[PDB]
């Protein structure tokens, strides 16, 4: 019922920005469904990019004024979208970046809590490299 | 920041056979507060637990999870047909989350 | 060191559904079905409180349906039943709205038969046969015809429902709230504000109006099936009538069982129909479109009137002083001083979607007229790819409890947990 | 102030005032409703619920030995195990919401410590 | 003696057999009846009311530091702008009806100073 | 244990377990039968009446001053013409049954003094 | 049954504004009714 | 009831009653 | 365990006797025909 779509494989030169979509069928809104980015390179160590939550955005500490999470509701040609944009992208970053949307209607289901969240539905992710 | 380690780093296994698979964190974590995923090669991760020891739908009755003070514990007993791929702990006490290191089942 | 201490009224809320009941400020609504009260109600303001809401699964309009239809079906039952009334209708011209038919039935005394005369609207008459002159009536075959009752009044009252103890409701105060999302403002309340149970369809009636703009809101506006409603901010007066002079006449079916049919219409033939203010109207159907182009990209929004089918979904319903108005609206969503709509009107009426139930509504002995507030709209889209330049919406009915949504989407139902514990440096006991 | 007026307020604030939410507990409606209704044998099945329910947090308090204490203070140690946090955070920083979630998988077994601790102390009361 | 036997005596004589009333509060219940009509309801009805009335005032006494007391010592002072009379005219020269009477307006003001004035005590036990 | 377990054992080792006999006087079921059937008013009867029942225990052991606890003392001497028998047959050879039994005749007598003890009590506590 | 006397007191009545009677009333054509429903009627009777 | 046999613990019998119309009888 | 045996006055003669067995029997049994079920309309929705 709940299914995420993200963009295709991309490789860039170092030194530019990409921007990669997942987009969200069955989520009603971004309202009651936080979307959280992570990331998964070789060495198999799965990261945390950052997320929107009630139409707030952040990132993590190590992305901070490097990553921009932007997100636009259900409308009636498309369902829900969100977007990450990384501004430069070094050797370091070749990876593949995940989507993730969790409910956030009950509030006090264990899946979350005001801030950090488990993962409920996870997209095919999209590979970049550089 | 909290950390997590995992333990054991790979594991062998076989049909029938039941597995534990041991994260310990940096922090005593008050609260359950810690999932485990599946994730098979090439494929999505997989939610399995949440809140510890809370068991979703779909996913087999067979996964159990334990929580001590800070060691948390998944049991897949009954290794039944298909093995498994990688399995993952994960926190969300504080902000930021982090995920284990993971830990690997084969046949 | 620490002890543990335990706390009797900590504010914490879980989710919960429970029977709330309803209070007023004869009728059925007034004088039965729950409680006339009114005092003086208490509305408080939280702070730093984040709640979510969606009101599309909300039990509040479930729980207002099954209430509405149970208080309809108790007040029908207990008075006249219109079994003898299946019989061969000798249906001729009036001498064109109606048809004058004589028909048998029982009197007084069971070992007797009478001849009677009445007035009938086509709309409630069915053929037995082509090669004939016989008529019957429409629910004569598949359910039992029951009286609509004189002496009870079918007339919408505000009404509150209310929250049993150790309950509340919480309101969403955010301005231009769509219904789904978190709320930023929130009150709590016992009791919510007027609601008046009105039945219409394809166009919302008497309605609480928007507090800033007009508010869009579906439960899925990608899916093409779903009822879309609009909430106005500016209400748009439609006023209508049946002038027609008629006079009823009184028939003994039976003992102390008396039916009341359209004795006669006197005057000049005139047509039930309905008004609406022209340019508020224009005005209201700019606001809305140019709104509704928000949510639905660049493409064109263009209005069409409703598609071919029954008369119950096709065209708008209401119902005034117990005659029930079914009205053409083929002019007032064609677009892309006074605006006039046709209205014919039916006596066997077969509401709630039900069978094996029907009612008759008796005729009113004058003309009738009534004026009303049009403060809603219930639009639906059309499916199908056949353009990727305009989308074209129509008249939409569907579930009855689309008429009540919009009047209870910012309420919420919690239970209350009042015990707590937590550690402190209290040692003593 | 009013019926639940301090839900964003911290612990420390809730602390105070208690007695409104008491006293909503109890609060119903005088009138009643006339014969042969559904309608009626609902309201009268959520009333006695909310008796019923009303009835049993008295008597789970009273077994712990509150029985007309809001702010009573048992006899049980706090297992850090629970809820390892500081003094300070806990009732400076915290809403109520959050900490009945953050130690919900504990409750239970907390109530059982004290229904313990109270039944020593009233054997105690009778060998001393 | 009777239920309200003490109705004619002066206050000091009636505060001596507070029991008889307050018991008679709860019982005399019968058993059922077993017809579903309107009279059954009505019977459920008034028990019901009865549960909810006698629960609310317990909860009264509760709230205040009277609990499980029928004569109970507060610690809030007779502001003199309520009745003033002297002890020996209030206890030997006045029933509790004509008392009721009297100082009907202050009721209100009486309960709301007992209320936080437990509350203040509670909350000073709690912290000292 | 559980409900009722220890109805075998003696009075003394039974008293260690009573907030589990205590507790199941309210356990309930919360759902209903939705169907204005007879079998709807006679399960609200039989709920009423358990309410109705626990209150009145509950009432008469506030009057005897033992509100918040299980096991209370009562401050009456014990007349040895209702029973004469020495301790340790009480407390380790007789079930609560037996000595239900043996005292028939007399709970009205006990209750009658009990009351009056905590009246008097109850005045001494303002007179002095 | 329970009675006990009053000494002292002085009690202001009035028949005329009693709901008792009217409870009463009310009471005993409700009996009647519920009792006359479930049982034989007389529609067929009434001919010539 | 008109019956007659089965053309032997059944019998196959007609009547008369009513219908949609009280007015009219159906065989 | 076995077969119980019981009658609340087994000396008298006119009082049920109830055997409970231990091992069930199998009985199995049928109507072995083809019944087409026809509907006739009795009046306004009734149907027999
Ligand atoms: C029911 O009713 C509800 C209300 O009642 C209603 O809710 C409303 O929903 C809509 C959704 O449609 C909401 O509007 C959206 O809001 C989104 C969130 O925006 C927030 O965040 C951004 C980003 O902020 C980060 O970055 C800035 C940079 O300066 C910092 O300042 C921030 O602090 C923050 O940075 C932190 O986080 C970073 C990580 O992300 C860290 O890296 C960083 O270090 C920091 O930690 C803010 O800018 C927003 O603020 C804006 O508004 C405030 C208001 O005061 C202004 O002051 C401020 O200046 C901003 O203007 C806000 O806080 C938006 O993402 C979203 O924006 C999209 O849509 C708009 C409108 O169409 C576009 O203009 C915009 O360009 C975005 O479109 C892009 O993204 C989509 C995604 O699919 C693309 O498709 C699109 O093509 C475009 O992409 C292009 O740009 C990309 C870069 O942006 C690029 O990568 C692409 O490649 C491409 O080129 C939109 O505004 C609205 O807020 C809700 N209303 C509320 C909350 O009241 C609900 O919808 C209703 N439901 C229905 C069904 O209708
Ligand atoms: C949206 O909301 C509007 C609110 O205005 C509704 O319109 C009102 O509808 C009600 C009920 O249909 C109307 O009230 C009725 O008016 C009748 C006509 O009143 C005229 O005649 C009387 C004769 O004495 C005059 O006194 C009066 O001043 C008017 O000149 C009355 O005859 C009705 O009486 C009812 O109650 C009496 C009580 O004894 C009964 O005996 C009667 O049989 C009858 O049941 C009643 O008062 C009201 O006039 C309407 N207002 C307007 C402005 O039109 C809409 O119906 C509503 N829309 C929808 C879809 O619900
Ligand atoms: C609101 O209405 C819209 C329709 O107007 C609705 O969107 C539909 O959602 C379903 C559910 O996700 C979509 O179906 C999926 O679409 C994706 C698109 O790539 C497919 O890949 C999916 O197929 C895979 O998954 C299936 C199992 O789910 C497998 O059986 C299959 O083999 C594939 O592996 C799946 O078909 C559907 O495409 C959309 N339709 C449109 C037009 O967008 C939306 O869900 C509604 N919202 C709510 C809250 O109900
Ligand atoms: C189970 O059913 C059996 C019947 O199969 C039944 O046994 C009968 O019990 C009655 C009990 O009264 C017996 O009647 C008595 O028989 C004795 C035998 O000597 C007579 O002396 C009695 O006569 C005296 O009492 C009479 C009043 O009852 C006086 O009128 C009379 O003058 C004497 O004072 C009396 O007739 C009867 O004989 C047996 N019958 C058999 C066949 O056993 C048994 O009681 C039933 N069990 C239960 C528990 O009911
Ligand atoms: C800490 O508390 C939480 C909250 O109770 C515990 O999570 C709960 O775990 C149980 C067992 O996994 C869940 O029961 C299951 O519910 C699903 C619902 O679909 C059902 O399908 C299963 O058959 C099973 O009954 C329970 O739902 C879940 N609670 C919530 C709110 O989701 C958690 O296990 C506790 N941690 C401990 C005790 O260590
Ligand atoms: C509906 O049809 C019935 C049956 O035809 C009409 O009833 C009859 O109508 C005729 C024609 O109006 C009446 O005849 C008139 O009678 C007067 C009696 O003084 C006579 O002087 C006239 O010359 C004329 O013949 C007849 O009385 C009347 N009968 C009854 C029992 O009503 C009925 O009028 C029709 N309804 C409408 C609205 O047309
Ligand atoms: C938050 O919501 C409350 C409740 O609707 C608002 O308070 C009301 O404001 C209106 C006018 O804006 C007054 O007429 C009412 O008397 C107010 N009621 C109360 C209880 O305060 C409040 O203004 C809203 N605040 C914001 C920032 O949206
Ligand atoms: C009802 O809501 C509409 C929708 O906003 C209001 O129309 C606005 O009118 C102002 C007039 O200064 C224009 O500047 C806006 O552009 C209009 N908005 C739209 C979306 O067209 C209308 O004024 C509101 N009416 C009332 C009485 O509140
Ligand atoms: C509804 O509007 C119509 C149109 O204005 C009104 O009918 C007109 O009435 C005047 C005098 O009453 C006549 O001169 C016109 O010929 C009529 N026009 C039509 C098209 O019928 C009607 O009176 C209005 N009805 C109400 C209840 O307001
Ligand atoms: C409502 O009325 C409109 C017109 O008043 C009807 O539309 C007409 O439909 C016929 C065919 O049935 C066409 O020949 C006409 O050209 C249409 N009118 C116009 C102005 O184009 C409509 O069918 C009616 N709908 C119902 C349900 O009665
Ligand atoms: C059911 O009960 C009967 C007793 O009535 C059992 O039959 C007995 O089997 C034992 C075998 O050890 C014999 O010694 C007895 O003579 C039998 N009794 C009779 C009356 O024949 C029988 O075995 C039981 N069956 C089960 C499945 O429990
Ligand atoms: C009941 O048992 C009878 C006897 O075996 C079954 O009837 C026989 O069915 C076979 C074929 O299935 C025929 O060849 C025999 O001629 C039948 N004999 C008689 C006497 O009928 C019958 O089928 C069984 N029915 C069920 C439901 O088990
Ligand atoms: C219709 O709207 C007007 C405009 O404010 C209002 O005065 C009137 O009360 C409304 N009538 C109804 C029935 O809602
Ligand atoms: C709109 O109305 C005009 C005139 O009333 C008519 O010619 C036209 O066909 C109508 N269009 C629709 C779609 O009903
Ligand atoms: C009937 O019509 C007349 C004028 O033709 C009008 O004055 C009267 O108000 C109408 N009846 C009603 C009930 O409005
Ligand atoms: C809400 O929070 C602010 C600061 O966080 C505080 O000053 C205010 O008192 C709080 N309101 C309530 C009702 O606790
Ligand atoms: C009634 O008043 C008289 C007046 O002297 C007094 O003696 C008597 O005791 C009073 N009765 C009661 C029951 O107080
Ligand atoms: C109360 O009465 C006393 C008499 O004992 C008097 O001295 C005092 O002034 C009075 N107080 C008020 C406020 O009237
Ligand atoms: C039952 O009685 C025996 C005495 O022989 C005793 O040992 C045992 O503990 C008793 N059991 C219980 C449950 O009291
Ligand atoms: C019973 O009659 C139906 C009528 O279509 C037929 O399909 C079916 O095979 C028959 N059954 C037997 C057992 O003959």
């Amino acid at each position: 019922q709940i299914h995420l779509v993200q963009s295709g494989t991309e490789v860039k030169k170092p030194g530019s920005s990409v921007t990669v979509s997942c987009k969200a069928y069955g989520v009603n809104t971004f309202g009651l469904y936080a979307v959280n980015w992570v990331r998964q390179a070789p060495g198999q160590s799965l990261e945390y990019i950052g997320q929107i939550w009630r139409w707030k955005s952040s990132a993590s500490h190590h992305f901070r004024g490097r990553v921009l999470i932007s997100a636009v509701d259900l409308t009636g040609s498309s369902p829900p979208i969100s977007s990450l944009e990384i501004k430069d992208l070094t050797s370091d970053d070749t990876a593949v970046y995940f989507c993730t949307t969790t409910s956030t209607y009950d509030k006090w289901s264990g899946l979350h809590h005001d801030g950090v969240m488990a993962f409920s539905s996870w997209g095919q992710g999209t590979l970049i490299s550089v | 920041d909290i950390q997590m380690t995992q333990s054991p780093s790979t594991l062998s296994a076989s049909i029938g056979d039941t597995v534990r698979i041991s994260c310990r964190a940096s922090q005593s974590i008050t609260g359950n507060w810690v999932a485990w995923y599946q994730q098979r090669p090439g494929k999505a991760p997989r939610l399995l637990i949440y809140r510890g020891a809370a068991l979703l739908g779909g996913v087999p009755s067979r996964f159990s999870g334990s929580a001590a003070g800070t060691d948390f514990t998944l049991t897949i007993g009954n290794l039944q047909a298909e093995d498994f791929g990688t399995f993952y702990c994960q926190q969300y006490d504080t902000y930021p989350g982090t995920f284990g290191q993971g830990t690997k089942v084969e046949v | 060191n620490l002890w543990v201490t335990v706390y009797y009224g900590v504010p914490v809320w879980k989710e919960a559904t429970t029977t709330l009941f309803c209070a007023s400020d004869h009728n059925v609504w007034a004088t039965h079905a729950c409680v006339p009260t009114d005092p003086n109600p208490q509305e408080m303001v939280l702070e730093n409180v984040t709640e979510n809401f969606n009101m599309w699964k909300n039990e509040m309009v479930n729980q207002m349906h099954e209430d509405v239809i149970s208080l309809w079906d108790q007040s029908l039952k207990p008075c006249v039943k219109l079994t003898p009334l299946c019989v061969t209708l000798d249906c001729t011209t009036v001498n064109q709205e109606m048809k004058n038919c004589s028909f048998n039935t029982t009197t007084e005394l069971r070992d007797k038969k009478q001849k009677v005369y009445a007035l009938f609207y086509k709309l409630d008459i069915v053929p037995l046969s082509n090669n004939s002159s016989e008529y019957r009536l429409i629910n004569c075959n598949t359910s039992a015809i029951t009286q609509a009752c004189p002496k009870v009044s079918f007339d919408p009252i505000p009404i509150h429902y209310c929250t049993p103890a150790g309950y509340a409701l919480l309101k969403c105060n955010d301005k231009r709230f769509n219904g789904t999302g978190p709320c930023h403002n929130v009150s709590t309340v016992q009791c919510t504000h007027g609601i008046k149970p009105v039945v219409s369809t394809q166009l919302l009636l008497n309605g609480s109006l928007a507090e800033k703009e007009i508010i869009v809101r579906s439960e899925n506006l990608t899916n093409n099936v779903k009822t879309i409603i609009v909430h106005l901010n500016k209400s748009v007066e439609i006023v209508c009538t049946r002038p027609g002079n008629n006079t009823r006449k009184s028939i003994r079916i039976g003992p102390g069982q008396t039916f009341y049919a359209t004795g006669d219409i006197i005057g000049d033939i005139r047509q039930a129909h309905c008004n609406i203010s022209r340019g508020d109207w224009e005005e209201t159907l700019h606001n809305v479109r140019k709104n509704l182009a928000e949510h639905f990209q660049n493409k064109t929004i263009q209005f069409a009137s409703s598609s071919g089918g029954d008369l119950e979904i096709t065209t708008h319903s209401f119902n005034c002083r117990g005659e029930f108005f079914y009205c053409n609206t083929s002019g007032l969503f064609n677009s892309t001083l006074t605006i006039t709509i046709p209205c014919r009107i039916k006596q066997i009426i077969n509401m709630w979607q039900e069978v094996g139930r029907a009612m008759y509504a008796p005729p009113i002995a004058g003309n009738i007229t009534c004026k009303s507030n049009i403060t809603g709209l219930l639009l639906v889209r059309d499916g199908g790819k056949e353009s990727n330049s305009t989308e074209i919406f129509r008249p939409g009915g569907g579930d009855m409890r689309d008429n009540w949504r919009s009047e209870l989407y910012k309420y919420k139902v919690v239970e209350i947990k009042p015990l707590g514990v937590a550690p402190t440096e209290c040692k003593r006991r | 102030l009013g019926f639940l007026g301090v839900a964003g307020s911290t612990m420390g604030a809730a602390s105070v005032a208690l007695t409104v939410q008491a006293r909503q507990l109890l609060s119903g409606n005088p009138d009643w409703l006339p014969d042969m209704t559904v309608w009626g044998i609902k309201q009268l099945q959520t009333r006695v619920l909310a008796i019923e329910r009303y009835l049993k947090d008295q008597q789970l308090l009273g077994i712990w030995g509150c029985s007309g204490k809001l702010i009573c203070c048992t006899a049980v140690p706090w297992n850090s195990s629970w809820s390892n946090k500081s003094q300070t955070e806990i009732w400076n920083n915290m809403t109520w919401m959050q900490w009945d979630e953050e130690i919900s998988n504990y409750t239970a077994t907390i109530y059982r410590l004290l229904e313990v601790s109270q039944n020593q102390q009233e054997r105690n009361e009778k060998d001393l």
